[PDB]
Protein backbone atom coordinates (compact mmCIF):
# COMPACT_ATOMS: atom_id res chain seq x y z
CA UNK A 1 0.00 0.00 0.00
CA UNK A 2 1.74 3.38 -1.28
CA UNK A 3 0.18 6.76 -1.40
CA UNK A 4 1.48 6.79 -4.96
CA UNK A 5 -0.69 3.40 -5.58
CA UNK A 6 -3.83 4.45 -7.26
CA UNK A 7 -7.75 4.35 -5.71
CA UNK A 8 -7.91 1.03 -7.30
CA UNK A 9 -5.33 -0.33 -5.34
CA UNK A 10 -5.30 1.98 -2.33
CA UNK A 11 -5.94 0.24 0.85
CA UNK A 12 -10.08 -0.07 2.50
CA UNK A 13 -11.00 -0.40 5.76
CA UNK A 14 -13.65 -2.60 5.67
CA UNK A 15 -16.36 -3.70 8.71
CA UNK A 16 -18.82 -6.41 8.06
CA UNK A 17 -21.70 -6.55 10.32
CA UNK A 18 -23.44 -10.17 10.87
CA UNK A 19 -26.62 -10.11 12.22
CA UNK A 20 -29.10 -13.09 13.06
CA UNK A 21 -32.44 -12.35 13.03
CA UNK A 22 -33.70 -15.26 16.20
CA UNK A 23 -36.51 -15.61 18.33
CA UNK A 24 -34.16 -16.26 21.24
CA UNK A 25 -33.77 -13.11 23.81
CA UNK A 26 -31.86 -10.13 21.34
CA UNK A 27 -30.33 -8.15 23.88
CA UNK A 28 -28.98 -5.79 21.17
CA UNK A 29 -32.06 -3.78 20.19
CA UNK A 30 -30.93 0.01 19.63
CA UNK A 31 -33.98 0.97 21.53
CA UNK A 32 -36.13 4.82 21.32
CA UNK A 33 -39.73 5.18 21.98
CA UNK A 34 -40.00 2.72 24.63
CA UNK A 35 -43.73 2.48 26.50
CA UNK A 36 -45.63 0.75 29.34
CA UNK A 37 -46.87 -2.45 28.64
CA UNK A 38 -50.91 -2.51 27.77
CA UNK A 39 -53.39 -5.43 29.01
CA UNK A 40 -57.11 -7.01 28.31
CA UNK A 41 -57.28 -4.89 25.04
CA UNK A 42 -56.38 -4.66 21.07
CA UNK A 43 -53.12 -3.59 20.54
CA UNK A 44 -50.64 -3.21 17.87
CA UNK A 45 -47.67 -4.23 20.08
CA UNK A 46 -43.80 -4.23 19.48
CA UNK A 47 -42.10 -6.78 21.42
CA UNK A 48 -38.34 -7.25 20.69
CA UNK A 49 -38.88 -5.99 17.63
CA UNK B 1 -17.66 -52.43 23.74
CA UNK B 2 -20.72 -51.07 21.97
CA UNK B 3 -24.07 -49.87 23.94
CA UNK B 4 -27.00 -48.62 21.24
CA UNK B 5 -28.32 -45.49 21.68
CA UNK B 6 -31.96 -46.39 22.54
CA UNK B 7 -34.10 -43.41 22.27
CA UNK B 8 -31.21 -41.16 23.15
CA UNK B 9 -29.52 -38.40 21.11
CA UNK B 10 -32.11 -35.62 20.14
CA UNK B 11 -31.35 -31.95 21.09
CA UNK B 12 -34.12 -29.28 20.86
CA UNK B 13 -34.16 -28.09 17.06
CA UNK B 14 -34.72 -24.38 17.48
CA UNK B 15 -35.46 -21.89 19.87
CA UNK B 16 -38.74 -21.37 19.39
CA UNK B 17 -41.58 -22.42 22.22
CA UNK B 18 -43.83 -25.58 21.12
CA UNK B 19 -46.61 -27.24 22.61
CA UNK B 20 -49.19 -29.64 22.00
CA UNK B 21 -48.01 -29.86 18.01
CA UNK B 22 -45.90 -32.82 16.08
CA UNK B 23 -43.07 -30.90 14.53
CA UNK B 24 -40.37 -32.58 11.71
CA UNK C 1 9.29 18.01 -4.76
CA UNK C 2 6.82 19.42 -2.04
CA UNK C 3 7.98 21.58 0.13
CA UNK C 4 6.47 23.22 3.60
CA UNK C 5 6.08 26.22 4.97
CA UNK C 6 4.05 27.54 8.24
CA UNK C 7 2.24 30.72 7.51
CA UNK C 8 1.92 31.89 11.14
CA UNK C 9 4.85 33.80 13.04
CA UNK C 10 5.72 33.38 16.47
CA UNK C 11 2.96 33.70 18.82
CA UNK C 12 3.42 34.48 22.55
CA UNK C 13 0.02 33.70 23.98
CA UNK C 14 0.00 33.31 27.59
CA UNK C 15 -1.46 29.91 29.63
CA UNK C 16 -5.19 28.79 29.18
CA UNK C 17 -5.14 30.81 25.64
CA UNK C 18 -6.66 29.10 22.41
CA UNK C 19 -3.94 29.23 19.51
CA UNK C 20 -4.15 28.13 15.84
CA UNK C 21 -1.34 27.45 13.29
CA UNK C 22 -1.36 27.13 9.81
CA UNK C 23 0.54 24.61 7.39
CA UNK C 24 0.29 24.93 3.78
CA UNK C 25 1.58 22.44 1.25
CA UNK C 26 3.07 23.35 -2.31
CA UNK C 27 0.66 20.60 -3.89
CA UNK C 28 -1.79 18.28 -3.12
CA UNK C 29 -0.55 15.60 -0.40
CA UNK C 30 -4.58 14.84 -0.07
CA UNK C 31 -4.42 13.62 3.57
CA UNK C 32 -0.54 12.92 4.19
CA UNK C 33 0.61 15.29 6.95
CA UNK C 34 1.99 14.60 10.75
CA UNK C 35 2.12 17.17 12.83
CA UNK C 36 5.38 17.46 15.59
CA UNK C 37 6.18 19.16 18.63
CA UNK C 38 9.77 20.11 19.63
CA UNK C 39 10.81 20.95 22.53
CA UNK C 40 14.54 22.56 22.91
CA UNK C 41 17.14 19.90 23.76
CA UNK C 42 14.19 17.13 23.19
CA UNK C 43 12.99 15.11 20.77
CA UNK C 44 9.85 16.05 18.29
CA UNK C 45 6.40 14.52 19.63
CA UNK C 46 4.12 13.61 16.80
CA UNK C 47 1.06 15.79 17.89
CA UNK C 48 -1.61 14.06 15.32
CA UNK C 49 -1.04 11.56 12.13
CA UNK C 50 -2.35 11.95 8.91
CA UNK C 51 -5.86 14.48 9.85
CA UNK C 52 -8.75 14.07 12.60
CA UNK C 53 -7.37 11.41 14.49
CA UNK C 54 -4.86 12.07 17.26
CA UNK C 55 -1.99 10.14 17.87
CA UNK C 56 -2.12 7.89 21.02
CA UNK C 57 -0.41 9.42 24.29
CA UNK C 58 -1.73 12.90 23.52
CA UNK C 59 -3.06 15.04 25.07
CA UNK C 60 -6.97 15.79 24.21
CA UNK C 61 -6.22 19.66 23.40
CA UNK C 62 -4.32 18.77 20.60
CA UNK C 63 -6.88 18.78 17.18
CA UNK C 64 -5.91 17.53 13.66
CA UNK C 65 -7.81 19.45 10.77
CA UNK C 66 -7.47 20.51 7.28
CA UNK C 67 -7.55 18.36 3.75
CA UNK C 68 -5.49 18.87 0.75
CA UNK C 69 -3.44 21.32 0.44
CA UNK C 70 -4.47 23.23 3.73
CA UNK C 71 -3.35 21.18 7.27
CA UNK C 72 -4.15 23.12 10.49
CA UNK C 73 -4.10 22.80 14.14
CA UNK C 74 -5.55 24.10 16.96
CA UNK C 75 -4.99 23.71 21.05
CA UNK C 76 -7.95 23.89 23.08
CA UNK C 77 -5.91 25.38 26.18
CA UNK C 78 -2.46 26.48 26.40
CA UNK C 79 0.04 25.04 29.32
CA UNK C 80 3.88 25.50 30.24
CA UNK C 81 4.68 22.09 28.65
CA UNK C 82 2.80 23.08 25.43
CA UNK C 83 5.00 25.97 24.37
CA UNK C 84 7.94 24.47 21.63
CA UNK C 85 8.46 25.22 18.13
CA UNK C 86 5.74 22.61 15.87
CA UNK C 87 6.62 21.42 12.04
CA UNK C 88 4.38 19.39 9.23
CA UNK C 89 6.01 16.91 6.58
CA UNK C 90 4.16 15.64 3.67
CA UNK C 91 4.46 12.39 4.05
CA UNK C 92 2.72 11.96 0.40
CA UNK C 93 6.15 11.74 -1.78
CA UNK C 94 8.84 9.19 -1.45
CA UNK C 95 11.35 12.21 0.10
CA UNK C 96 9.87 13.93 3.26
CA UNK C 97 9.95 17.80 3.58
CA UNK C 98 9.41 19.22 7.34
CA UNK C 99 7.59 22.37 7.90
CA UNK C 100 9.94 25.93 8.76
CA UNK C 101 7.78 25.89 12.32
CA UNK C 102 6.42 27.83 14.54
CA UNK C 103 7.97 29.26 18.39
CA UNK C 104 5.09 29.11 20.72
CA UNK C 105 5.92 31.20 23.57
CA UNK C 106 4.40 32.18 26.94
CA UNK D 1 7.12 0.94 24.53
CA UNK D 2 9.52 1.88 21.18
CA UNK D 3 13.21 2.87 22.63
CA UNK D 4 15.23 4.98 19.98
CA UNK D 5 19.03 5.91 20.63
CA UNK D 6 21.59 7.76 18.63
CA UNK D 7 24.54 7.93 18.22
CA UNK D 8 28.22 8.46 16.47
CA UNK D 9 28.02 12.13 16.27
CA UNK D 10 31.10 14.52 17.00
CA UNK D 11 32.76 17.00 15.44
CA UNK D 12 34.19 16.91 12.32
CA UNK D 13 36.68 18.29 9.50
CA UNK D 14 34.96 19.26 6.41
CA UNK D 15 35.34 16.50 4.05
CA UNK D 16 35.93 14.05 6.37
CA UNK D 17 33.52 10.87 6.78
CA UNK D 18 31.35 10.53 9.52
CA UNK D 19 29.11 7.65 10.83
CA UNK D 20 26.06 7.69 12.92
CA UNK D 21 24.30 4.64 14.77
CA UNK D 22 20.37 4.16 15.53
CA UNK D 23 19.82 2.23 18.35
CA UNK D 24 16.48 -0.04 18.70
CA UNK D 25 14.99 -1.72 21.48
CA UNK D 26 11.68 -2.59 22.20
CA UNK D 27 9.76 -3.52 19.08
CA UNK D 28 11.41 -5.69 15.91
CA UNK D 29 13.45 -3.74 14.00
CA UNK D 30 13.37 -5.89 10.74
CA UNK D 31 9.86 -5.68 10.66
CA UNK D 32 9.93 -1.83 10.73
CA UNK D 33 11.50 0.62 7.79
CA UNK D 34 13.49 3.20 9.05
CA UNK D 35 13.75 6.95 8.34
CA UNK D 36 17.12 9.54 9.11
CA UNK D 37 16.33 13.24 10.00
CA UNK D 38 18.97 16.13 10.87
CA UNK D 39 17.59 19.73 12.87
CA UNK D 40 20.17 21.86 11.58
CA UNK D 41 20.31 24.79 14.68
CA UNK D 42 17.81 27.85 14.54
CA UNK D 43 16.18 26.31 11.45
CA UNK D 44 13.21 23.82 10.15
CA UNK D 45 13.92 19.70 10.29
CA UNK D 46 15.51 18.77 7.02
CA UNK D 47 14.75 14.95 6.45
CA UNK D 48 17.93 13.28 5.41
CA UNK D 49 17.57 9.57 3.85
CA UNK D 50 14.84 6.12 4.14
CA UNK D 51 16.17 2.97 3.85
CA UNK D 52 13.56 -0.03 4.43
CA UNK D 53 12.72 -3.02 5.91
CA UNK D 54 15.18 -5.22 4.77
CA UNK D 55 17.10 -2.44 3.52
CA UNK D 56 16.77 -3.30 -0.13
CA UNK D 57 15.08 -0.30 -1.45
CA UNK D 58 16.84 3.46 -0.13
CA UNK D 59 15.97 7.08 -1.21
CA UNK D 60 17.84 9.99 -0.11
CA UNK D 61 17.53 13.85 0.17
CA UNK D 62 18.40 16.12 -2.80
CA UNK D 63 21.21 18.27 -0.52
CA UNK D 64 22.78 15.16 0.86
CA UNK D 65 21.91 12.76 -2.41
CA UNK D 66 25.87 10.65 -3.99
CA UNK D 67 26.99 12.02 -0.46
CA UNK D 68 25.23 10.46 2.59
CA UNK D 69 24.70 6.55 2.11
CA UNK D 70 22.48 4.53 5.04
CA UNK D 71 22.92 1.39 5.64
CA UNK D 72 21.33 -1.54 8.36
CA UNK D 73 21.81 -4.53 9.93
CA UNK D 74 18.56 -6.69 10.97
CA UNK D 75 20.88 -8.97 13.50
CA UNK D 76 22.40 -5.79 15.06
CA UNK D 77 19.33 -3.34 14.99
CA UNK D 78 20.86 -0.55 13.67
CA UNK D 79 20.69 1.69 10.91
CA UNK D 80 24.06 3.79 9.93
CA UNK D 81 23.82 7.15 8.25
CA UNK D 82 27.23 7.04 6.74
CA UNK D 83 28.34 10.95 6.08
CA UNK D 84 30.63 11.89 3.49
CA UNK D 85 31.71 15.65 1.82
CA UNK D 86 30.56 16.71 5.40
CA UNK D 87 30.09 20.59 4.94
CA UNK D 88 29.19 23.46 7.32
CA UNK D 89 25.85 23.66 5.87
CA UNK D 90 25.58 20.13 7.08
CA UNK D 91 25.92 20.83 10.80
CA UNK D 92 22.61 19.51 12.04
CA UNK D 93 21.60 17.46 15.04
CA UNK D 94 20.50 14.04 13.72
CA UNK D 95 17.14 12.56 14.62
CA UNK D 96 16.71 8.74 14.08
CA UNK D 97 12.61 8.51 13.47
CA UNK D 98 10.95 5.30 12.80
CA UNK D 99 8.07 4.67 10.09
CA UNK D 100 7.39 8.66 10.21
CA UNK D 101 4.42 10.37 9.07
CA UNK D 102 2.26 7.42 10.72
CA UNK D 103 0.43 6.26 14.43
CA UNK D 104 3.83 4.23 14.37
CA UNK D 105 6.27 6.89 14.57
CA UNK D 106 8.68 7.68 17.14
CA UNK D 107 11.44 9.86 17.40
CA UNK D 108 14.76 9.01 18.93
CA UNK D 109 16.55 11.45 21.29
CA UNK D 110 19.14 12.58 18.71
CA UNK D 111 23.45 13.13 18.75
CA UNK D 112 24.51 16.02 17.67
CA UNK D 113 27.04 16.30 14.61
CA UNK D 114 29.31 19.73 14.20
CA UNK D 115 31.25 20.22 11.29
CA UNK E 1 8.08 17.85 -15.97
CA UNK E 2 8.92 14.43 -14.96
CA UNK E 3 12.42 13.90 -14.31
CA UNK E 4 13.92 10.30 -14.87
CA UNK E 5 17.17 9.34 -13.88
CA UNK E 6 18.62 5.76 -14.71
CA UNK E 7 20.44 4.02 -11.06
CA UNK E 8 23.04 3.05 -12.35
CA UNK E 9 25.10 5.50 -14.41
CA UNK E 10 27.47 2.94 -16.14
CA UNK E 11 27.32 -0.55 -14.92
CA UNK E 12 29.41 -3.61 -17.78
CA UNK E 13 29.99 -7.18 -16.82
CA UNK E 14 31.46 -10.15 -18.47
CA UNK E 15 28.78 -11.84 -21.36
CA UNK E 16 26.67 -14.55 -19.89
CA UNK E 17 26.42 -12.48 -16.95
CA UNK E 18 22.66 -10.91 -15.64
CA UNK E 19 22.38 -7.70 -15.21
CA UNK E 20 19.80 -4.80 -14.13
CA UNK E 21 19.66 -1.40 -15.64
CA UNK E 22 16.84 0.31 -13.07
CA UNK E 23 15.02 3.28 -13.73
CA UNK E 24 12.74 5.50 -11.50
CA UNK E 25 10.40 8.61 -12.33
CA UNK E 26 9.89 11.96 -10.21
CA UNK E 27 6.20 11.30 -9.83
CA UNK E 28 3.69 8.51 -11.08
CA UNK E 29 3.69 7.78 -14.47
CA UNK E 30 1.42 4.03 -14.07
CA UNK E 31 3.01 1.54 -16.69
CA UNK E 32 3.97 4.02 -19.42
CA UNK E 33 7.50 3.56 -20.07
CA UNK E 34 10.08 2.44 -22.57
CA UNK E 35 13.33 0.82 -22.87
CA UNK E 36 15.93 1.88 -25.93
CA UNK E 37 18.97 0.38 -26.73
CA UNK E 38 20.89 2.68 -28.74
CA UNK E 39 24.61 1.67 -30.17
CA UNK E 40 27.28 4.10 -30.70
CA UNK E 41 26.94 5.62 -33.80
CA UNK E 42 23.15 3.60 -34.65
CA UNK E 43 19.53 4.41 -34.18
CA UNK E 44 18.05 3.94 -30.82
CA UNK E 45 16.47 0.26 -30.31
CA UNK E 46 12.90 -0.05 -29.01
CA UNK E 47 13.32 -2.87 -26.40
CA UNK E 48 10.51 -2.58 -24.07
CA UNK E 49 6.98 -0.84 -24.62
CA UNK E 50 4.31 0.08 -21.78
CA UNK E 51 7.35 -1.10 -19.20
CA UNK E 52 6.01 -4.83 -18.94
CA UNK E 53 5.68 -6.20 -22.54
CA UNK E 54 8.72 -6.98 -25.27
CA UNK E 55 8.52 -5.44 -28.54
CA UNK E 56 8.61 -7.15 -31.29
CA UNK E 57 11.88 -8.74 -32.86
CA UNK E 58 13.51 -8.07 -29.00
CA UNK E 59 15.44 -11.12 -27.50
CA UNK E 60 13.47 -12.73 -24.67
CA UNK E 61 16.84 -12.05 -22.29
CA UNK E 62 15.36 -8.43 -22.00
CA UNK E 63 12.81 -7.81 -19.39
CA UNK E 64 10.96 -4.85 -18.09
CA UNK E 65 9.04 -4.94 -14.70
CA UNK E 66 7.88 -2.51 -11.64
CA UNK E 67 5.15 -0.13 -11.98
CA UNK E 68 4.41 3.15 -10.93
CA UNK E 69 7.46 5.48 -10.28
CA UNK E 70 9.92 2.87 -9.72
CA UNK E 71 11.38 0.53 -13.20
CA UNK E 72 13.53 -2.42 -13.35
CA UNK E 73 15.04 -3.59 -16.41
CA UNK E 74 16.86 -7.37 -16.18
CA UNK E 75 18.64 -9.21 -18.77
CA UNK E 76 18.91 -12.70 -18.19
CA UNK E 77 22.28 -14.04 -20.10
CA UNK E 78 24.60 -10.78 -21.21
CA UNK E 79 25.67 -11.15 -24.82
CA UNK E 80 28.38 -9.15 -27.26
CA UNK E 81 25.10 -7.37 -28.89
CA UNK E 82 24.21 -6.42 -25.59
CA UNK E 83 26.68 -3.99 -24.51
CA UNK E 84 24.74 -0.37 -25.71
CA UNK E 85 23.81 2.84 -24.15
CA UNK E 86 20.24 2.45 -22.45
CA UNK E 87 17.63 4.98 -22.10
CA UNK E 88 14.37 4.95 -20.24
CA UNK E 89 11.58 7.54 -21.35
CA UNK E 90 8.10 8.53 -19.68
CA UNK E 91 5.44 8.89 -22.25
CA UNK E 92 2.84 9.23 -19.44
CA UNK E 93 2.66 13.29 -19.65
CA UNK E 94 3.14 15.42 -23.39
CA UNK E 95 6.55 16.43 -22.80
CA UNK E 96 8.85 13.54 -22.84
CA UNK E 97 12.53 12.87 -21.33
CA UNK E 98 14.72 9.98 -21.87
CA UNK E 99 17.29 8.56 -19.34
CA UNK E 100 20.45 9.68 -18.37
CA UNK E 101 22.10 6.78 -20.20
CA UNK E 102 23.28 3.30 -18.85
CA UNK E 103 26.69 1.98 -20.51
CA UNK E 104 26.82 -1.51 -20.60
Amino acid sequence: FQPTNGVGYQPYRVVVLSFELLHAPATVCGPKKSTNLVKNKCVNFNFNG
Amino acid sequence: AYTNSFTRGVYYPDKVFRSSVLHS
Amino acid sequence: DIQMTQSPSALSASVGDRVTISCRASQNIDGFLAWYQQKPGKAPKLLIYAASRLQSGIPSRFSGSGSGTDFTLTISSLQPEDFAAYYCQQVYSAPLTFGGGTKVEF
Amino acid sequence: EVQLVESGGGLVQPGGSLRLSCTASGFTFSNYGFHWVRQAPGKGLEWVTIISYDGITKHYADSVKDRFTVSRDNSKTMVYLQMNNLKLDDTAVYYCARDLGTYDDSWGQGVLVTV
